[PDB]
């Protein structure tokens, strides 16, 4: 599992802080841990814990089994299992990456209306006395990257490459 | 050392007991007592500090 | 309360500036001649037994760090504090192995000018380009 936990560090590095990398770590070092595993493990709080937690469930990163140990001694025992899931690590991963990917892929205005305008807005906002776009109610003035977007995706052809290499 | 002989003569005691003892305002007792007592705060006694050569003890605070 | 003494003595050692025998200090600390006053210094790490006669001295850090970080492996956190005691000045080598990104150090929650160490276990923009939207359908034409 050296190759998933490899890509997982450059999710760390890519997606959140270094603290959220570090608890990650923390669970790979150890087999499985319950809900309570990592206060004892780590300094920081159960309810800062729980920030974190609320972070990772926003996204597919890692899997909670809920169990409860059975045995009758009082309420009995609270017991979560985190297991990390890789395929749909790997399926959020691929989305949003290619998702980003679209978005580098991938105007008027005026300034007292604040409203918006395109080009198709453009032949239509053209006047034949003055030379200028003009708003619509109001009659105002008109007014108003891609290779810096490249370079951040070299970023991102490094993990895709890291991708290719997991998969084969 | 007066206050660690009645940390012998008592396995529990309050800051108030001692700042009555010791007419000190109760915040420099809790600095000394957390390096010589640790403090309960379940039980009976909660909220009141417990122990873990006591002449020794008084003649190096007597050296310092 | 034999735990008061070897702190007594040992800020003593750091007032006089220079080791104190045992006797020196049993005499000084007017407590009978033990095994115990020196085997504190035994257990004590701020304080070194020195093998020849009775003698007691009180007591490369990015190195240490790093094996401290190692033998943590199975340990999730550290006290910032006990690390700079260990290693004296190892607040600045944790700092530079956080920028390093390596040993990374996360910055106080707390104060903003504190930093915690940490132990390795070893833009919203981007990060949303590396996140956006987040089904099993389109993860099997993934696949």
């Amino acid at each position: 599992d050296d190759i998933v936990k490899n890509l997982l560090k450059f999710v760390v590095r890519g997606f959140y802080g270094g603290s959220f990398v570090l608890v990650l770590d923390a669970i790979l070092f150890h087999s499985v841990l319950a809900e309570d595993d990592l206060k004892q493990l780590l300094s920081i709080n159960k309810t800062e814990l729980g920030p974190l937690i609320a972070r990772l469930r926003s996204d597919r990163l890692i899997s909670i089994h809920k169990q409860r140990e059975y045995p009758p001694n009082s309420k009995s025992v609270e017991r979560v299992y985190y297991y990390v899931k890789y395929p749909h690590a790997i399926d959020a991963i691929k989305w949003k990456v290619h998702q980003v990917v679209q978005r580098l892929k991938d105007g008027y205005m005026c300034p007292i209306c604040l409203t918006k305008y395109t080009q198709l807005e453009a032949v239509q906002l053209l006047n034949f006395d003055r030379t200028e776009f003009l708003c619509s109610l109001c009659d105002e003035p008109l007014v108003e990257k891609q290779d810096k977007l490249n370079r951040l995706m070299d970023q991102i052809q490094p993990i895709i490459d890291s991708l290719k290499k997991i998969d084969d | 050392d007066y206050l660690f002989k009645l940390f012998d003569e008592y396995d529990y005691w309050s800051l108030k007991g001692l700042k009555e003892r010791t007419r000190q305002p109760e915040a420099h007792l809790k600095e000394c007592l957390d390096k010589v007592a640790t403090l309960v705060k379940k039980g009976p006694y909660a909220f009141k500090y417990t122990l873990r050569k006591e002449e020794e003890r008084k003649a190096t605070l007597g050296e310092l | 309360h034999d735990s008061s003494k070897l702190l007594w003595a040992t800020e003593y050692i750091q007032k006089k500036g220079k080791p104190v025998l045992v006797n020196e200090l049993l005499d000084y600390l007017s407590m009978k001649k033990d095994d115990k006053v020196i085997e504190l210094l035994k257990k004590l790490d701020r304080i070194e037994f020195d093998p020849k006669k009775g003698t007691f001295k009180y007591l490369h850090s990015p190195s240490e760090l790093l094996k401290l970080l190692r033998s943590q492996v199975t340990f999730k956190g550290i006290s910032c504090k006990d690390l700079k005691d260990g290693w004296p000045q190892c607040d600045e080598t944790i700092n530079q192995l956080e920028e390093d990104s390596k040993i990374l150090v996360l910055r106080t929650k707390k104060d903003k000018t504190p930093r915690y160490v940490w132990y390795n276990s070893g833009d919203e923009e981007f990060v949303k380009m590396w996140e956006n939207v987040q089904a099993e359908l389109p993860r099997k034409l993934q696949d």
